[PDB]
């Protein structure tokens, strides 16, 4: 969501530095989103690889 | 008196030169601003033109 990515259901920019500065909030909700679903990639690889043992 | 006349109304189509000098709103040449600043790279960094009054 929103508030799990660092921002909020209000965020914007109002002026030409305000806009500077979202490019750096920006770039930390993309980073932090990969990171996430990469760890729910790894956990969906690790579900898979234990059901083959439970097999 | 007539050469004065030419001069000051050369001078005056001048200032119209310079003042239209404008693309989308914004001016290098008009002296509304000091400065105008173009991107150089996706974090924002800046590539400034000085403004050159004319």
């Amino acid at each position: 969501t929103l508030t799990g990515l660092g921002l909020t259901a209000s965020s914007t920019f109002t002026t030409a530095a305000a806009a500077k500065t979202m490019i750096g909030t920006i770039d930390t909700a993309l980073q932090t989103a990969t990171n996430k679903l990469a760890s729910l990639g790894t956990s969906s690889t690790g579900l898979d690889t234990h059901l083959t043992f439970v097999g | 008196n007539a050469l004065k006349s030419d001069f000051d109304s050369l001078r005056d189509q001048i200032t119209k030169a310079a003042s239209n000098a404008k693309f989308n709103g914004v001016s290098i040449a008009n002296g509304s601003t000091a400065k105008l600043t173009f991107l150089a790279n996706s974090d924002g960094s800046g590539f400034t033109v000085t403004a050159k009054t004319l």
